[PDB]
């Protein structure tokens, strides 16, 4: 999925009833899979330490 | 810098700062205040250590040479690049144009070779590090007249003392050094591509001026870059991939990131 | 920002609260796409090496 | 003319340029302006956060 | 504009982008109790956002025959956070609720639900010389049904269950009067009551009495053609306002 | 006079007759964390009167020789009330405590205890490449024992526990520095510390770190004469003070 | 600091200064005027050698490692803390909770080790010395891209010159290091305890940047730690039983002191 | 910006600060506040000698 562009993608379909889960990854950015090459998570494998709010969009 | 969190309480109101549109092209400016009740919190943080003028001025090695003071090699010869080097290059580009001044700064080693030569009883090694500017004579061989250094900036340095140092003014024809260049130099538009002489900065000549000893040594001189006083403007995605050339932007596809079990799951892999 | 248990972020999980409901002639399977950012209370400290880029010789 | 500064704490420090050239100074570590705007919210209209930013 | 809506309790936030305002009660926005209507004289424990935030039920389809619902509202949050951890250990206590009845359906579906939050709704026995039994009434967060023909009289401990009477022996038809919303699905998707606290005496012990039941009813049947969704679900979000307890001893 | 003294925090009230006066700290008394020394952004749970108010805990016999005892503070008191389910709800708290500690005998005995609060007591393991497990030092409000010989090393997971040493590698006779009091039987009946929140964070999780531990070790053992009461007891009562929650999630 | 006695005459009084109750967990503020007859002493003492930034700011050494230019072992590693060296270790763990700076300074020295090579004939020695904070790139050889140091802390030595030093802030994510941790950093309270990330100041490699000689040359790095800004906050009991372990606060139980014949004896054996 | 304070005698000198950070100064030698009551008598009541500590 790396391979391609279904990395970004996320699937959201009709389904029988609802409280599935859609997506889970934990808070880590700069070290997670999800996080450490996103624009945010390289600007953050050049320090050790941070601090302060994310915030994640969806569309 | 850092701002100060503002304390919130219940909200029910025709506001909607969390819903938002991204096809905009604009990043949303909710604070956490917005969507939840939150307590009044002062922060003392600071956003001085990723200012552009400490990111980029730390020494980094650009390059190493070995020559001899016997034999074939008797003089190093490099043309000043930070491209060589995959950490310094990779923090430049990080923007598209940059300006700035070096500090070059030399760490000159030497080791004995091994050898059947008895009786070896060396003197202290003297180098000469000579810059020549775009253009002009170039060393064809230890002692040639190009070595007299009329108008070349150039070093000497003994053995056993602090690392030379010397500063390098911005020496751009343009207005800023150019990190990327999407053309050719040729009008036909034949010939390398992305080439171009705005990051020309002359060549670098590194001899012994004398062979102290009666047997072998060989030197290795290593080159530091620091930027300092920089600038830099339009920034650009990381890059993704191990570099190839250092005149090319060639790579070999690579993956978005690393892989992990199932898009539910809390561990890399 | 490197993996430490002392310093856990926590974890980041999307559910359905109702499913998706489509008409006919539409598609019943969908996308979402996630970004992240850094708020404005966001800092970094204690500049290091990236793991990320690598040589063998010089290019 | 030696210029007198406030170093990084959680008192002053003295500096004084002995070259010629302005490029033999030190580096300049403490210029801490910023501008985020250029690069988040690019946009001609003005977003107002608590109002649909599309109508 | 009008349709958008955002409801911020504790970590909780709730949006709609279709919206028929928010009812409030009788006009009465919940409030802590005040001195001069107190009786008990202990100090009252006030979690503020651990108690007052939304929480999520269970869903429940809408299927095309499908009769209503109901929950009894202290009862319904009693296993859930730290609302069933006050609840439990303390023998007083008085909230209003904010209720937020969602369902989402296309634009080729049609169907009308009346959402009610009805004070104190007694509810009559199948067999009428016995009253029901109290895993009959309550569910847990788990919604229970009403039916669409009488409940037969046996020897029971049942609920008598009919839609038309409400299980209550009223017509169904004359729930206007409590506070309410519909969900009529080419209008909006949601729903939003704001209930006050709403009792004879100041504060009551929340385990054996339900001052509030909400009731989801259609009265336009679910209707679609093939090709659309056939599930479509109802889901149920419940805040405490201005919880407060009172007389702290053990758990039970 | 002097010697008489009570203390009301919540619903409980404590009385004596016999007082050594009460120990503050380090001259700190328990305050609510300030907005310039937080870090976390949410609204704290300060549940007030529902958590800060006297546990007691098991009851444990002094005999003539005892070794003595040992408490580790949030720990104790994890299963109790609803202090017990603030700190399993929430990721972050802190809280200062009151320590009283109880212990009467006639006119006719003789003994002497040492009554310590000691800040992030990090013990030992029998075997020196091992470090204890978490059953081997936390009791729950049962109170673990010191031991008065050497444990023997195995291949254990066993605390080190010898009075001379306190379980730490020090000398017990320098434990003095920490906030104290004595119970010496001719003198007084009980004993006092009220202790501030100690950490070098500002709030942090309760289930995994330990930031204070009780001690009540004998110096002079216990002793009396034939025809005197032959056991007494030591009761440990431990009131939270300005406790504070943050970060609600689910139980566990 | 140092307060002056003053002067007293006889008494015959319903003061009691001298009877206390020690139960109370209060030291008596008797001073020698109140139980004896005194002269008035000007006192001129001061307090200023038990300072705790007298106390803590002399240099010590922590540890020293061995490193070659041949074979294996070509580079040293070692992870920062102040526990592996017993004296500095102590003087420490009278406080729970200290903060403050270091000042590094490296004492790095060779040997030549014995060998049958004929005709040796060293180069003066330089040596790197690269702080690598938490995280990022490891050496695994002398001669990797680790070593460019593009953003790692560096300095280079050559011998026979002052000492290096450098200057290191709190590098703390808390507010005070913790010599003490009642915990673990596991939620469920497994593995191992009394371990932390406050105190984590990443670790330190070591190498020779040439082989001057043709023989085998072993150097050995002392590294110095000086506290300074020092502020330390609640104290406890000196550790009265030798250390065991670095990670660990196991110890072998040890009597409270030193016997003697009797409880009436003036000597100790 | 010289500072110029008083010797540890039984005169003065002078310090200038070269460095940027504060972390670069030398350690602070002169700093003698002290305050012995948090350690020694923290008990809510004061305790007044020449007078029964317990009545
Ligand atoms: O130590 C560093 O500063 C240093 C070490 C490695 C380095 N980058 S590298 O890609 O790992 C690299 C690794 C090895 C060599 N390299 C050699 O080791 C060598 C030996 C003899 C002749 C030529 C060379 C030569 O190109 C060049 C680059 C940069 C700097
Ligand atoms: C302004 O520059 C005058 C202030 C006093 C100057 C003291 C100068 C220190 C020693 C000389 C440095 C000269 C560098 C070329
Ligand atoms: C205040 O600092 C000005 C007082 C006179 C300064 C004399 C400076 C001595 C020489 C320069 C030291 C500069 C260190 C970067």
């Amino acid at each position: 999925k790396v391979n391609s562009m279904e990395a970004y993608q996320i699937p959201v379909r009709s389904n029988e009833g609802s409280g599935t889960q859609v997506f889970g990854f934990p808070l880590q950015p700069g070290y997670s899979s999800v996080f450490s090459r996103t624009l945010l998570g390289e600007i953050l494998n050049y320090y050790t330490h941070w601090s302060g709010s994310i915030k994640l969009t969806f569309m | 810098r850092v701002a100060d969190t503002v304390g919130t309480g219940p909200t029910n109101s025709e506001a909607i700062p969390a819903l938002t549109a991204a096809e905009t092209g604009h990043t949303s400016q909710v604070v956490p205040g917005d969507t939840m009740q939150t307590r009044h919190v002062k922060n003392y943080h600071s956003r001085s250590e990723s200012t552009i003028e400490n990111f980029l001025c730390r020494s980094a090695c650009v390059y190493f040479t070995e020559y001899k003071n016997s034999g074939a090699k008797r003089y190093a010869e490099w043309v000043l690049t930070p491209r060589q080097a995959a950490q310094l290059r990779r923090k430049l580009e990080f923007f598209t144009y940059v300006r700035f001044d070096l500090e070059l700064t030399f760490v000159i080693t030497s080791t004995q070779q091994p050898s059947t030569t008895q009786n070896q009883d060396a003197q202290i090694l003297t180098h000469q590090i000579m810059y020549v500017p775009p253009g002009g004579p170039v060393p064809d061989k230890v002692d040639s007249y190009v070595w007299q250094t009329s108008t070349n900036p150039s070093v000497f340095w003994t053995e056993g003392n602090a690392p030379p140092r010397m500063s390098i003014p911005f020496l751009s024809i343009g207005n800023a050094y150019s990190n990327f260049y999407d053309g050719w130099s040729e009008f036909s538009r034949n010939g390398v591509y992305g080439i171009n002489t705005l990051n020309n900065m002359g060549t670098l000549y590194a001899r012994h001026v004398n062979a102290g000893s009666t047997g072998p040594i060989k030197s290795t001189i290593r080159i530091y870059f620091k930027p300092k006083h920089v600038k830099a403007w339009i920034p650009r995605p990381p890059r993704l991939c191990q570099y190839e050339k250092a005149k090319n932007v060639n790579f070999q596809p690579s993956g978005v990131t690393t892989t992990r079990q199932s898009i539910t799951t809390m561990t890399n892999t | 920002v490197a993996s430490d248990e002392y310093t856990a972020g926590g974890f980041i999980t999307c559910w359905y609260q109702t499913n998706i409901v489509v008409p006919a002639d539409a598609q019943s399977s969908c996308y979402i796409m996630c970004f992240v950012s850094a708020c404005n209370d966001f800092s970094v400290r204690l500049l290091k090496d990236t793991p990320f880029i690598s040589q063998q010789n010089f290019f | 003319g030696a210029q007198v500064s406030t170093q990084k704490t959680g008192i002053h420090y003295t500096n004084i340029n002995y070259y010629k050239d302005a490029a033999s100074n030190s580096a300049n570590r403490q210029d801490f302006t910023q501008d985020p705007g250029k690069f988040t919210e690019p946009v001609k209209d003005i977003m107002i956060k608590s109002l649909p930013a599309l109508n | 504009s009008d349709r958008a809506r955002s409801i911020t309790l504790g970590n909780s936030t709730i949006t709609t982008q279709e919206c028929a305002n928010v009812v409030v009660g009788y006009g009465v926005w919940p409030d802590y109790l005040k001195d001069s209507e107190a009786t008990a004289e202990d100090q009252p424990t006030q979690p503020d956002v651990a108690t007052c935030r939304f929480y999520t039920l269970d869903s429940v389809q809408w299927q095309k025959t499908s009769p209503g619902w109901w929950w009894k509202l202290p009862d319904a949050l009693s296993n859930l956070g730290l609302f069933g951890q006050n609840m439990q250990y303390h023998y007083l206590g008085r909230t209003g609720y904010t209720v937020h009845v969602q369902c989402n359906a296309s634009k080729f579906h049609q169907g009308c639900l009346l959402v009610v939050c009805v004070p104190e709704a007694e509810m009559g026995c199948a067999t009428l010389d016995n009253t029901p039994s109290s895993a009959e009434l309550l569910g847990g967060d788990t919604a229970k049904e009403f039916a669409d023909k009488p409940v037969a009289s046996g020897s029971n401990k049942l609920v008598q269950r009919v839609v038309y009477n409400a299980g209550m022996g009223v017509g169904v038809g004359n729930l206007t009067i409590f506070p309410h919303q519909w969900i009529n699905l080419r209008t909006n998707n949601s729903a939003t009551i704001v209930m006050p606290y709403t009792n004879s005496v100041p504060m009551d012990n929340m385990f054996r009495h339900n001052n509030v039941t909400l009731m989801v009813i259609p009265f336009v049947p679910l209707d679609y053609c093939p090709g659309s969704t056939t599930y479509v679900p109802i889901t149920v979000t419940i805040a405490p306002m201005c919880a407060e307890y009172n007389g702290l001893r053990l758990a039970g």
